[PDB]
């Protein structure tokens, strides 16, 4: 889900964190 | 456009409130004249009441008529008169310590604010007199009267700014503080009405609420405690008191007039 | 599942753009760009109950030769709270010998806010009313057990001979009609406000957020 | 006498603010509220990773973490610092190396320049 990133209020380092954090996972099930 | 402005439309409650009339039947209300209030000994006259709004004026300059903290230590409340109940109080700048003071001496605790934050009926009308320079040429008490007002859209430049050794006055702080009881419970409407509303002044006679804001002010006693309103069960036994009372808005349905040298 | 590796792809996308506007953002800091906050601001980021105030009343007896004149307050009421003895217990009277305090009583903390600023040595001589806006110019809303909560007052005392200069007489107004912003920030007519009462001068504010700094303040916080 | 608070404020925030707040003399670090706090990446950050460049391999950020920042860094963070300050968007070629500090500097320099000439230079890092 993009939406936790979609959101305005924050910067770009926790996004840029949550962006990374969703590849890590979706890398997970791509292995998976 | 009419009936957009900042200054008309803060002010439609004005519109939505118009006064009552006086009560002609005896039984609906009991007036009482004294002498001296802080010298009275009210309970002969009246008797576990739940609303005790002070009309209470301060001098605070000396050489002016009105009362003083020595006048409200001499005034004689106890438990018989109220056990649980709200005053309602008209609160001043210097001498809010010496008000709270004498009255958690009393039992009393401060519960809630209630303010009238003024405005000018002669500054609005300078300030139309300065925006548009043939209907401008009226008297600021028939502005008030007729409820014609200039319209505004930045009504904090006409606020009545009287004259302090501080920030100008500008606001009339009404103290509600609450006796509580252990044993009786007092029924209550809660969030009825704001605790600020804007009202119309005169710079000559900033401390006198028109006759609007005092209908204002009673309603909103009146719907915080619903059981102390006129009813069948009420006669002789009225459960709203009045200290300082005036002949001007005061004899109601329900209430208890205290005067003072009429 | 290709649905997922269409995301990677957009993924892939939206990192590259995040990565060009960080290095941006970083290579603008790492040059000419200054932030909001005034240059001439003094802030200090430590607790107030571990803060040493020795240390602060020496260096503005140093650095100035003179004491605070206004202090400014809005205290963490317990109803990250601190406590409501704990702000009793500040070296307040240390830090005036004359001049104002103003301290953001809220309306369960009003009676308490007024006995520790008679406490602290000061007389009650003024408050200060903000009355909440709307975009179109209402009274906002309210709630609370007796009547709508649609105000917020600021209760100031007075010490020490504030009539021999540094300060000027009826000025400003005491209700701030001004909407509402972010969470718990209070407006800025306070501050024009406290600058027209005393012009020039020396301040000091005990709890301060990264928006309360300005161009002549000493300012206390946690965060800031 | 008035005073000018241009020095009094330099020299309040010489003795009072830490030393994220002032810069070098009595100057204010604008850095620092240009960031949220708790995410300013201050000169000591920056010279504990060039260290760990130094002593450890590169892309191998975990025990840098664990035993070189303070036990707690931002991971990614540190990448994105280290890639800024390689002058290239990515580390793939520097994987698994020990780059010294003037090789450090000198492929800054090498990457700021290739990017030059071939217009790729967008806020010196080159895009690959
Ligand atoms: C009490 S409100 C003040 C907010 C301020 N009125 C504004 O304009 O937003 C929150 C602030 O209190 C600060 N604070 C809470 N506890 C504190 C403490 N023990 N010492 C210092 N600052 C504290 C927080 O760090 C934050 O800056």
């Amino acid at each position: 889900t993009l939406e936790d990133i979609e959101n305005e209020k924050f910067t770009n380092l926790e996004i840029l964190t949550h962006l990374y954090n969703l590849k890590a996972e979706i890398v997970r099930r791509l292995a998976e | 456009e009419p009936g957009e402005d900042q200054l008309s439309l803060l002010l439609k409650w004005r519109s939505s409130y118009i006064p009552p009339q006086k009560p002609t039947n005896e039984d609906e209300y009991k007036k009482i004249i004294c002498k001296d209030i802080s010298s009275e000994k009210l309970e002969q006259h009246a008797g576990d009441v739940s609303a005790l709004f002070i009309n209470i004026k301060w001098k605070l300059s000396e050489g002016q008529s009105g009362k003083s903290i020595e006048d409200l230590k001499k005034l004689a409340i106890s438990d018989k008169l109220i056990n649980n109940g709200i005053i309602f109080i008209w609160s001043e700048k210097e001498i809010l310590s010496q008000i709270v003071d004498v009255l958690e001496a009393k039992g009393f605790n401060y519960i809630e604010n209630f303010m009238i934050n003024q405005l000018s009926a002669d500054k609005a009308l300078e300030m139309q007199r300065k925006n548009q320079n043939i209907w401008s040429d009226i008297t600021p008490e028939q502005c008030i009267e007729q409820e014609k007002f200039p319209p505004n859209n930045y009504v904090q430049d006409i606020f009545v700014n009287s004259e302090y050794s501080f920030f100008r006055k500008s606001k009339k702080i009404l103290l509600m503080l609450r006796k509580f009881n252990k044993d009786a419970q007092l029924e209550l409407r809660h969030q009825r009405t704001s605790d600020i509303f804007f009202d119309i002044f005169e710079q000559n006679k900033p401390n006198d609420v028109s006759k609007k804001g005092m209908e204002f002010v009673y309603k909103m006693i009146e719907t915080l405690l619903p059981k102390a309103n006129y009813s069948e069960e009420n006669k002789g036994a009225f459960k709203m008191m009045e200290l300082y009372a005036d002949d001007k808005s005061q004899p109601r349905k329900g209430w208890i007039s205290v005067y003072e040298q009429e | 599942k290709k649905g997922l590796q269409g995301l990677l792809q957009d993924i892939e996308k939206r990192i590259l753009h995040y990565k060009q506007l960080f290095f941006k953002e970083q290579n603008e800091i790492a040059n000419g760009k200054r932030s909001m906050v005034p240059d001439n601001s003094i802030p200090i980021c430590s607790d107030v109950t571990k803060l040493n105030f020795q240390a602060l009343i020496d260096a503005q007896m140093r650095h100035a030769g003179k004491m605070f004149d206004v202090i400014m307050m809005d205290p963490p009421w317990q109803l990250d709270s601190l406590s409501d003895e704990k702000i009793q217990n500040m070296p307040i009277q240390s830090l005036q010998q004359d001049g104002f305090i103003f301290v953001w009583a809220i309306n369960a903390k009003y009676r308490v806010t007024i006995k520790m600023i008679e406490n602290w040595g000061y007389k009650l001589v003024d408050e200060i009313t903000w009355v909440k806006k709307t975009v179109n110019g209402k009274i906002a809303k309210g709630h609370g057990f007796y009547l709508q909560h649609a105000k917020e007052s600021c209760l100031i005392g007075v010490k020490g001979d504030v009539d021999n200069g540094r300060f000027k007489k009826n000025i400003a107004s005491d209700v701030i009609f001004s909407e509402r912003r972010g969470q718990s920030q209070k407006p800025e007519e306070i501050y024009q406000y406290i600058n027209q009462l005393c012009p020039n001068g020396n301040y000091l504010e005990i709890f301060a957020r990264r928006n309360n700094l300005h161009d002549n303040w000493v300012s206390i916080g946690n965060e800031l | 006498q008035p005073l000018d608070f241009t020095q009094y404020a330099k020299n309040m925030r010489k003795d009072l603010s830490n030393q994220d707040i002032c810069l070098e003399d009595g100057a204010l670090n604008h850095s620092y509220f240009l960031t949220k706090k708790g995410q300013y990446w201050t000169p000591l950050n920056q010279k504990a990773l060039q260290r760990g460049i130094e002593l450890f391999g590169v892309g191998n950020w975990k025990e840098i973490n664990y035993d070189e920042f303070s036990g707690k860094a931002n991971i990614v963070e540190l990448e994105l610092r280290t890639c800024m300050i390689l002058g290239i968007n990515d580390i793939t070629e520097y994987y698994g190396k020990k780059i010294s500090e003037e090789e450090q500097e000198e492929i800054k320099k090498s990457n700021i320049a290739k990017g030059k000439k071939e217009n790729k230079l967008k806020d010196n890092i080159y895009q690959k």
